[PDB]
């Protein structure tokens, strides 16, 4: 059994970018994605809209621009026989503190966590938690950083093996990366 | 305790020689079967021809039950009649009626019911042949010289198919107002009886039914088409027997604007093939 | 108590420690996103149409078997109730009562009292005869379950009656009603019967009632025998024979005694023959439409029949045959049918089907020649709704031109805009249908004096509304030429000025979407000070909305970020004017802002983009303004049109904003934790909930942002801004003054702990020490012997009470 999950997030549609690059709709095709896992930061109906013609499950959290506002700040949901938990990444205080997301993931109780404020693609494991950072999917611009590659994660769970599948956009190349995780 | 009489056949035609069978319904008790030819007397037209009285044609009674819940019980009658008496077609006429019934009766310490059966002649030997009849419907067929002079002038010209009319087939034909004058107002025709009682003899003649055919000022020059379906029990095949005559023709009628009517008559001989 | 002590965080080295080895992909390796019929126009729809169009408000009178001084809708009531009383009789076993009035009700389609009301009238009646004509055929049917002979029985019953019918006009509509019955005696029924119906038409001499009569005819020989055309053929070629009666010498002394125009006569027609024609000519030969074309032409006065031969015919065949169709248009009598009537016919058959290429410039100019010469503006406008969609579709944009200067010429005048305002708007939306491209549809000289001609409020808006979808959704780069800028500056003027005190919200929302739609796409390139000069004039020209505000200040920041990527950070003399500017414009600009929630949001995301530039003083400035506005926040909030509660709102604004405030550089002039210190006053003297212990939660909040921050260096840093672990360098006072903080905020916290627990609410109590615990693991260092006591004491006395 495998089961494809889109990790997203920053998408900022139109708030700092007009769409996503041009190639990320390319690579994204209808009837394809299982899941599509949401960090914020839609700023509009149109960029849910566009999800949800990707995929069915969509699963979307409130970001600290989002124009509808009954999103709910945390979620979590189960696929596979692993529990994935969703967080815009504001609350996080500092950002992208790991302590903080430790805490968090006490908090839910939660197999991996994703905490996406921070623009900067994170991914690593610690105290045998998965963390994944996807970063803006189109590049939206943040103070924390100099330059901002867009990129976007795929999970693909199969029983109790998650290899993540990582879209980076560098200058006009999709490069992709390849990281694994397996529950103890 | 009510009666109903069912005849076996739906549309209860019964032809000369054929079988009156049936179902009789209740909820001592007999059925009568009467054909009978009523004439009746008119104003007279030429000693009193004492002759017009009614005729049996069929007299047939039958003993059924001798002396609860829904009985049926059949029933038959042989329509024969000896060797040369001619069971008559139906006709609900005005001063000639000949019709069929039967009746049933139930004794008791009586309940009635007449239901009547249609009898139809017996088609001709055949040789049948259409007569057609061309026609001029012109101001010279008013049969008056003084009225004439205030007719406008007009000019209709018309083809009958066939006079001599199959009873179960229509009568066809075309009509071509050629030219009017006056504005046409109507055209219709008039199926008339001609009903003849007696010997030297009251003969009447009387609409049955008119079928406008052109309404308003119809076009010079095209075909109105004559088309009348007979109907069917106040017409019979043309009859003729030393007591009484039942005849048809038919009447076209054409009425002009300022209300004037020309009349054609066209003797028609009705038959069946 | 209890002192806080902060354990030493080494964030590049615990990244490093815990960050997950990553394998890269060359190419060829595998990744998962590696790559009758629907063509026949049914009579139920023309109902409504002949309804609506053919209404009289002269008095009516209905006869039967006598009614005087009825109205339309008191005569549409007796109609109904006649209908109604058919029914019953029908549902009683009284059929003879039910043929009796649908023999009268016939018969009222014999007089023609008001002849303007004949088409509606015709319409209605008719009606009773389908209710008669399947009523009858169920119970046939009924009786059937070559059928039995009780069926055959009462059907010859049934055609007998009918067939007894003295009138002419009540017998052939009565018996074409129950032409379907006529399969119950034979298999050859209706194609014997058809024939003579069509036939028996001629004897009515007045051509309106023959007209209708044979378009009843041809419904039902298309409802019951579809396929039986060379029957009904005769119906149209006997029609052709009859024609010369409609403008012959009868039907006008009858109009003169009615006192009717033929103007207004003439009109009643082509409602049955647009139905003759277009059940005979459907799916017929090319050859018959052909034979039928020339026999329409070699009549006299056939301008009338030409419309019904563009009203039915397909449109390949006069899109083809258009040229002809012109010239036989031109001889037409002017006095007789309009022709403008007939030019219109033609060209809603040119919008389907394309004419010949030869001939396409000659049809344009001989319509034009013929509409520009019209004198009333409702049949003007009628005709040239239709011929724009034409030359649009075919021509260049000179000829639209051509075509709106000339509309807008007849209709200036007399102020017959009024009459017009849904047909204009169909003609603008065709114009817009056509030219895509905005740099094509603006050069068009008169497309803006054709907007300038809606001068109603509600019209023009909706016009403008229709022009910012085509561009939204038919511009997918960014444009500059100034003509596009101008109309649609206009156009979002004209559109945003409706906006009053009465408007609705969702129309604010559509405008917004609308406006910011247009402001997405203008791109100055590299010409990054003229963008901000389209931004100032958009933010004086688009004041009342609020979410064009919104989508403005993101879009400077935009702006100011992208000259921060182009030039690389490296700013420069001529450009930190220019972004300065650009920061001083959205300081000025989120004040305006209505919604509360959004100016703190917009408050801290002007703050992080202020500081990307090294511009310290005006971000200071940023973060006092967000603070004073802090205590402004109402409990009870407005999302989506409800009412709900702002506590988690609150929550979240004042983590981001310490977790921003983790970044920002004290000035020296002041003294340390300054803005966290204003900011910890606000938290403390916000009117907070009597059941409300989000307090404590950011209090704890608060702990992590000072641990956080007295490590030696901050997890995140600006590009070339100083944050307190650069500027003081660690120093020991600023340390000393951050754990006095510590002390003061625990005192606090464990003061609130305290309340609880004298309130006997040990479950908020419970939860409390269970998050100060975790707060105290994450942060708090437990090698100091006070604070792990501290931690022990907490967890003892969350797992007291549960």
């Amino acid at each position: 059994g495998h089961r494809l999950v889109l990790v997203l997030g920053d998408l900022h549609i139109p708030h700092r970018c007009n769409s996503l690059p041009a190639k990320f709709k390319k690579l994204l095709v209808p009837g394809k994605i299982q899941h599509i896992l949401c960090t914020g930061n839609l700023c509009t109906k149109e960029s849910y809209d566009y999800l949800k013609t990707l995929a069915g499950d969509v699963h979307i959290v409130r970001g600290d621009f989002d124009e509808n506002l009954n999103y709910p700040e945390q979620k979590v949901v189960t696929v596979g026989q692993f529990k994935i938990g969703l967080i815009h990444g504001h609350q996080v205080i500092p950002w992208g503190d790991m302590a903080s997301l430790a805490l968090l993931q006490r908090q839910f109780d939660v197999d991996i966590l994703i905490s996406g404020h921070t623009h900067k693609f994170e991914a690593f494991e610690h105290e045998n938690k998965f963390y994944i950072n996807p970063g803006s999917a189109t590049g939206a611009y943040n103070a924390l950083e100099t330059n901002i590659i867009p990129s976007f994660v795929l999970m693909d769970i199969q029983a109790s093996t998650v290899v993540t599948y990582v879209y980076q956009l560098i200058g006009d190349d999709v490069k992709v990366e390849r990281i694994e995780y397996k529950k103890p | 305790t009510a009666l109903d009489i069912k005849i076996k056949r739906a549309n209860k035609v019964y032809h000369a020689g054929e079988v009156l069978s049936g179902v009789v319904v209740i909820s001592g008790v007999s059925l009568t079967m009467e054909g009978t030819v009523n004439l009746q007397l008119s104003a007279k037209s030429v000693a009193f021809y004492n002759s017009v009285k009614p005729i049996q044609i069929i007299n047939s009674t039958i003993e059924m039950v001798k002396p609860s819940g829904k009985t049926e019980i059949p029933f038959e009658f042989p329509l024969h009649l000896k060797g040369n008496k001619v069971l008559y077609e139906t006709y609900h006429g005005v001063f000639v009626n000949i019709q069929y019934t039967l009746r049933c009766d139930m004794k008791r310490s009586d309940l009635t019911k007449t239901c009547e059966f249609i009898v139809h002649s017996a088609p001709q030997k055949g040789k049948f042949t259409p007569s057609p009849v061309d026609f001029t419907i012109t101001p010279e067929t008013l049969q008056n010289v003084k009225e004439r002079a205030l007719l406008p002038k007009f000019l209709l010209r018309g083809h009958l198919n066939s006079t001599n009319c199959v009873i179960t087939q229509p009568l066809t034909g075309e009509l071509v107002v050629e030219s009017s004058e006056a504005a046409i107002r109507s055209v219709e025709l008039q199926l008339v009886r001609v009903e003849t009682c007696g010997c030297a003899y009251a003969r009447d003649a009387t609409e049955i039914q008119n079928i406008q055919i052109a309404d308003g000022d119809v076009c010079r020059g095209l075909s109105v088409p004559i088309y009348m379906v007979f109907p069917r029990l106040f017409t019979c095949p043309t009859l003729e027997t030393t007591n009484f005559k039942v005849e048809f023709e038919v009447n076209i009628v054409v009425l002009l604007h300022p209300d004037h009517l020309i009349t054609e008559n066209f003797p028609l001989k009705l038959c069946r093939i | 108590v209890f002192p806080w002590h902060s354990r030493n965080r080494n964030y590049k080295a615990e990244f490093a420690s815990c960050r997950l080895e990553a394998v890269p992909l060359e190419f060829g390796d595998y990744h998962p996103l590696k790559p009758v019929g629907s063509d026949f126009e049914p009579w139920t729809n023309k109902r409504g149409e002949i309804l609506a169009r053919y209404t009289t408000t002269e008095k009516l009178s209905i006869n039967l078997f006598e009614l005087l001084n009825l109205t339309q809708q008191d005569y549409v009531n007796r109609i109904e109730e006649l209908n109604q009383s058919l029914k019953d009789a029908w549902a009683s076993d009284q059929k003879v009562k039910a043929l009796k009035i649908v023999i009268q009700c016939s018969k009222l389609l014999s007089d023609t009292s008001v002849i303007q009301f004949y088409p509606s009238k015709f319409v209605l009646i008719t009606d009773i005869l389908d209710t008669f004509g399947k009523l009858v055929y169920e119970r046939i049917f009924s009786m059937c379950v070559n059928a039995n002979d009780t069926a055959k029985e009462t059907c010859l019953n049934w055609f007998f009656k009918i067939a007894s019918i003295r009138e002419l006009i009540p017998r052939f509509y009565v018996e074409a009603s129950i032409l379907k019955c006529n399969k119950f005696l034979s298999k050859t029924g209706i194609s014997e019967c058809l024939p003579r119906l069509t036939c028996m038409i001629r004897g009515i001499g007045d051509p309106l009632v023959s007209v209708y009569a044979r378009a009843y005819l041809c419904r039902v020989g298309m409802e019951v025998a579809p396929h039986l055309k060379e029957t009904l053929n005769k119906n149209f070629f006997d029609f052709l024979l009859t024609f010369k009666q409609i403008h012959g010498d009868t039907v006008q002394n009858q109009l003169v005694v009615q006192g009717v125009e033929l103007p207004s006569y003439l009109p009643l027609y082509p409602p049955a023959m647009d139905w003759i024609f277009q059940c005979i000519s459907y799916h017929a030969p090319e050859a018959l439409l052909t034979e039928m074309m020339e026999r329409c032409k070699k009549l006299g006065n056939n301008a009338l029949l030409l419309n019904s031969v563009m009203s039915a015919f397909r449109a390949e065949f006069i899109a083809t045959r258009s040229m002809d169709f012109i010239g036989m248009i031109k001889e037409c009598d002017e006095s007789g049918f309009p022709k403008h009537l007939l030019f219109r016919s033609l060209g809603l058959n040119l919008a389907l089907a394309d004419p010949p290429e030869s001939d396409r410039l000659q049809i344009l100019n001989e319509a034009w020649k013929v509409i520009t010469k019209l004198k009333n503006p409702q049949d003007y406008i009628n005709c040239a709704e239709v011929w724009v969609e034409y030359t649009c579709k075919h021509f260049t944009k000179r000829e639209v031109n051509t075509v709106l200067a000339d509309v807008i010429k007849h209709m200036t005048p007399d102020r017959a805009f009024e009459d017009s305002y849904p047909q204009l708007q169909l003609i603008i939306k065709k114009v817009i249908a056509h030219f895509h491209d905005f740099s094509v549809l603006f050069s068009v000289e008169k497309f803006l004096p054709f907007l300038d001609m809606f001068q109603k409020e509600s019209v023009r808006v909706e016009v403008c509304k229709c022009i910012m979808d085509a561009f939204i959704k038919h511009q997918q780069e960014p444009t500059k030429d100034p003509v596009i800028l101008n109309a649609l500056l206009h156009v979002c003027k004209t559109m945003h000025d409706s906006v009053n005190a009465l408007t609705l919200e969702d129309e604010k929302r559509m405008l917004s979407y609308l406006i910011n739609g247009f402001i997405k796409m203008v791109s100055f390139g590299r010409d990054f000070e003229q963008q901000l000069s389209f931004y100032v004039e958009s933010r004086s020209m688009f004041c009342n909305l609020e979410p064009v505000l919104v989508q403005l200040i993101h879009s400077v920041n935009r702006l100011a970020m992208e000259t921060r990527k182009v030039m690389k950070g490296n700013h420069s003399r001529k450009t930190a004017a220019f972004v300065r500017a650009c920061v001083a414009y959205c300081f000025i600009t989120i004040p305006s802002l209505a919604g509360i929630f959004t100016r703190l949001n917009l408050y801290l995301h002007s703050g992080q983009v202020a500081l990307a530039n090294q511009c310290l003083s005006q971000a200071d400035a940023f973060f006092k303004a967000a603070i004073s506005l802090v205590p402004e926040v109402p409990k009870m909030i407005n999302i989506d049109g409800k009412m709900r509660p702002s506590e988690s709102f609150l929550l979240e604004f004042l983590c981001n904003f310490f977790s921003t405030l983790l970044i920002v550089p004290d000035h020296p002039e002041h003294g340390v934790l300054f803005l966290v210190r204003e900011l910890l006053n606000v938290i403390q003297d916000y009117t907070w909930e009597d059941n409300s212990d989000e307090k404590i939660r950011i209090y704890t909040c608060v702990l992590h942002l000072l641990s956080a921050m007295s490590q030696e260096t901050y997890l995140y840093h600006i590009d070339k801004v100083d944050s307190n672990d650069s500027l003081y360098g660690g120093d020991s006072k600023f340390l000393a003054e951050n754990n006095k903080l510590c002390e003061t905020v625990m005192a606090q916290i464990l003061e609130h702990l305290k309340t609880l627990a004298k309130d006997e609410a040990l479950k908020r109590q419970s939860s409390l020490g269970l998050s100060f615990f975790n707060s105290i693991l994450a942060h708090g260092d437990l090698r100091n012997n006070k604070l792990n006591q501290l931690s022990v004491n907490l967890w003892h006395l969350a797992q007291r009470h549960g």
